[PDB]
């Protein structure tokens, strides 16, 4: 059946405010995709100058 | 990152264990809170459990008072703190 | 009201202000890092280059 | 004359009492004939626990095939005897049975009602026979491919959670379910505090009260282990399946994002965008002028074969987004269009777009409510999730509420930058990578 | 003949549309009196003000 | 014949009679349930996100 697909485990590849499921998201994923964008944006800074 | 740190309902053992399993419960067999159930009447006194045939009992029996008036309170009928008037009845049913 | 959300929120949410962001820490990243690059310098060549031994011919 | 303010109070009120089991009951009257009487259960499959994964489901089936007073078919030819229709469904989160009747039998349908959900004959050949039935509709259902794409939906959206198994589970547990589980799990799940008793029509309140005093008196009340069954917060994961055959005719894409739950009040501000972008099928008869702007591009460049947006709402949790089906050439084409279309509802909602989605929401809340049967399931559910019914002159009052800018600040809040979750099933390769869709749901311009 | 913009919507689309590209022409300024070494500016700033 | 609950908004909409109340098919018997390998062993666990742990305990 369709029903028997069932998404594997990511827990090794997976950030560390994200592992368990009993934690809604929304409260910390502000600051993932700050710290990813501080990346980028400090990227864009070194080779703009 | 990770997991790793464990929560203590597993880490838990001896007398942690029973402490925290019988205090999510909300008994207490190890005195760690202070008791309920107030009444020096005659026909429902104070209960309070034991594991011998003998405890001590104080009585801070009026409000704000200095001295706790200490008596070893034995199995069988229920007798008053020596001044006030509390009654304590022993129930030695709690390993 | 966490500092990093907020520091996403009003810094990296807008593609507009996330470029104001990479302009101005461009300029100070500019001012600093040639403060510390030309100290650094002038600190492995102490008494080398030119402007050490420039006080004594005035 | 009557305006919408006055028709809007003018609808007669829901009356809600409780019993001494913690058993809700329902009504509301109207000049019907008919009736319809149901109950709703807080039990499906968020409160299973993997290994009675399709239990609610499997109850379901077997709440029709005979009680103890009522043993097997004899109880179906009473329902046939009075002319009543008898339906079911059974959700993540509800489970209800619904009687639509004529109002003269109120007595005799409410205590058939009363032995389905506490009265059950659970048999071996039953059992066997409706695990056949289940395994059958299974393979029914893999041919419906939206709902296909739904359950993969909700997997990918919440791994790790309850929420991602489906109602009726994995084959290998309709396979090797035992009765001792059934009983386990209505033992647990099927107690009266949280069963609502509603009725929608022309019944009286204080007859069915006194009918759900007789008949439902003393439904389960009891944990019988002080195991309160609670339920927790779902972790939403952005993510991506892609279930590729390719020789599939049309391929099935369901994009969603999270939405706030039940009982946070900008979900009707959610529900109003949701009515900006709306629905289509090839069958629509507008042409090159519909209003959504979705609509007219895939009329214009023949992407569609059909869209769909969605709010779905769980206990603090949902999926919000949009569905579609179209060939393998069109699918890219109109993910770009469709990421567009929210980011325009993040940056530069207008004012008539608005009022269009307000009277569309007005239109779709009330006659949504026509006949017996959805009004009383909106009875039943709304005590379940909103813990009281919400009239539907508070329904237009919080409507009256959104204008463009409140729309577009919420629309930012819970579309613009977020990462979503991505379902597809069939010529799925001209559908892009999640760093290409997770890129589209921001502008670079804002 | 540029009279196909003059309603409430593209009025409404204007003042939704201030703010962001105010902020690019900001941008713009920013970068190109960073860019230039303008001697305008760059003397009413603390911190610039190191190599003058 | 009347009411079947779907349509994406958890709603009980109207369906016709031939699948609102017959629900399951009229194909006598289910064929397989073909099974599901991967290409790595993968820990695809339902409950808890299989374990939490950084070394040997
Ligand atoms: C070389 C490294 C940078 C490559 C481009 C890049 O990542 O740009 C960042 C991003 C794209 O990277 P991104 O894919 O991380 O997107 C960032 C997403 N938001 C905007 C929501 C935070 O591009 C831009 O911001 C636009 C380019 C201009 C950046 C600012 C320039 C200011 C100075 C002007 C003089
Ligand atoms: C009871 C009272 C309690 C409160 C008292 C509050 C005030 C106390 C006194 C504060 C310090 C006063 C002097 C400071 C300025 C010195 C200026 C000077 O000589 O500059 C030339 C000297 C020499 O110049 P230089 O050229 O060699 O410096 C190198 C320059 N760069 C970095 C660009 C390569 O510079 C300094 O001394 C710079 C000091 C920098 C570090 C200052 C502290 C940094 C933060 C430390 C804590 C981090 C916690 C996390
Ligand atoms: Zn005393």
């Amino acid at each position: 059946s369709h029903t028997d697909v069932k998404v594997p485990d990511f827990s090794d590849y997976r950030r560390a405010e994200v592992l368990d499921s009993t934690k809604s998201s929304k409260e910390s994923s502000e600051a993932r995709k700050g710290f990813s964008y501080l990346v980028t944006a400090t990227t864009t800074v070194g080779v703009a100058y | 990152s990770g997991g790793g740190v464990p929560t203590d309902e597993e880490q838990a053992t001896g007398l942690e264990r029973e402490i925290m399993i019988a205090a999510q419960k909300g008994l207490d067999p190890y005195n760690m809170l202070p008791p309920k159930a107030a009444s020096g009447t005659k026909e429902d006194p104070n209960l309070v459990p034991s594991i011998s045939n003998k405890r001590i009992v104080g009585c801070i029996c009026e409000e704000d008072n200095c001295t706790v008036i200490w008596f070893w309170l034995h199995k069988g009928e229920s007798q008053r703190c020596p001044n006030c008037g509390t009654h304590y009845k022993l129930v030695p049913h709690q390993m | 009201p966490t500092i990093p959300s907020r520091l996403y929120s009003l810094l990296f949410r807008r593609t507009s202000t996330f470029a104001l962001t990479i302009a101005v820490g461009a300029l100070f990243f500019e001012r600093a890092f040639d403060q510390g690059a030309d100290a650094i310098y002038e600190h492995i060549n102490e008494g080398k280059l030119w402007k050490h031994i420039k006080h004594k011919y005035e | 004359t009557a305006t919408f303010a006055q028709a809007l109070q003018s609808v007669p009120e829901t009356q809600v009492s409780i019993l001494d089991n913690g058993l809700r009951v329902a009504s509301e009257q109207s000049s019907h004939a008919t009736c319809t009487v149901g109950v709703w259960i807080d039990a499906g499959s968020r409160y299973e626990t993997e290994k009675n994964n399709g239990a609610g489901y499997f109850l379901e089936h077997l709440a029709f095939k005979g009680t103890k007073n009522r043993p097997g078919n004899a109880l179906e030819k009473e329902v046939e005897s009075i002319g009543a229709h008898l339906n079911a469904y059974s959700t993540r989160e509800h489970t209800a049975y619904l009687i639509k009747a004529l109002s003269k039998d109120l007595p005799k349908v409410v205590e058939l009602l009363a032995d389905i959900v506490q009265n059950s004959s659970l048999e071996d050949s039953q059992i066997e026979k409706e695990r056949d039935v289940i395994l059958r509709e299974m393979q029914e259902n893999d041919a419906s491919m939206q709902n296909v794409v739904f359950d993969y939906l909700h997997a990918t959206a919440f791994q790790g959670t309850p929420l991602a198994q489906a109602v009726e589970g994995p084959s290998e547990n309709v396979r090797r379910l035992s009765r001792t589980d059934l009983t386990d799990y209505l033992n647990r799940h099927y107690k009266a505090p949280r069963m609502v008793l509603a009725a929608a029509g022309g019944v009286e309140h204080q007859q069915l009260l006194d009918l759900a005093q007789k008949h439902l008196s003393s439904v389960s009340r009891v944990y019988e282990e002080d195991a309160v069954p609670g339920l927790t917060p779902c972790r939403f994961t952005g993510s991506e399946i892609r279930h590729r055959d390719d020789a599939l005719p049309l391929a099935h894409v369901a994009i969603a994002v999270e939405g706030p739950g039940w009982a946070n009040p900008d979900n009707v501000t959610l529900q109003v965008a949701n009515a900006i972008i709306g629905h289509y099928d090839c069958t629509y008869g507008g042409g090159v002028h519909l209003s959504s702007p979705l609509a007219s591009v895939a009329v214009a460049n023949k992407l569609c074969q059909s869209f769909q947006t969605f709010n779905i709402s769980y206990s603090d949790t949902g999926l919000l987004g949009a569905h579609f089906v179209c060939d393998a050439m069109s699918i890219d084409d109109m993910v770009f269009f469709l990421q567009g279309q929210w980011m325009r509802l993040c940056t530069s909602a207008t004012e008539s777009e608005v009022t269009r989605g307000k009277n569309i929401l007005r239109n779709a809340l009330v006659s949504h409510l026509d006949g017996t049967t959805p009004v009383c399931e909106d009875i039943g559910r709304s005590l379940l999730t909103y813990g009281r019914r919400i009239p539907l002159a508070e329904w237009e009052s919080r409507i009256q509420e959104v204008d463009a800018q409140m729309l577009r600040d919420i629309c930012s809040k819970y579309f613009y930058d977020q990462c979503p979750a991505v379902a597809g099933y069939g010529p799925i390769e001209q559908l892009p990578d999640y760093n290409r869709i997770r890129s589209g749901m921001f502008w670079l311009r804002f | 003949m540029l009279s196909r913009f003059l309603g409430p919507r593209y009025r409404e689309l204007a003042r939704n549309w201030i703010p962001t590209a105010g902020m690019w022409g900001t941008v713009g300024a920013v970068g190109l009196v960073w860019a230039t070494d303008w001697r305008l500016i760059l003397d009413w700033v603390p911190y610039i003000n190191g190599k003058f | 014949m009347y009411y079947k609950f779907s349509s994406f908004t958890q709603k009980l909409a109207g369906a016709w009679a031939s699948e609102a109340y017959t629900p399951q098919g009229l194909k006598p018997v289910s064929t397989e349930a073909p099974p599901i390998i991967f290409a790595t062993p993968t820990k695809l666990t339902s409950s808890v996100t299989a374990y939490d742990y950084s070394g040997k305990n």
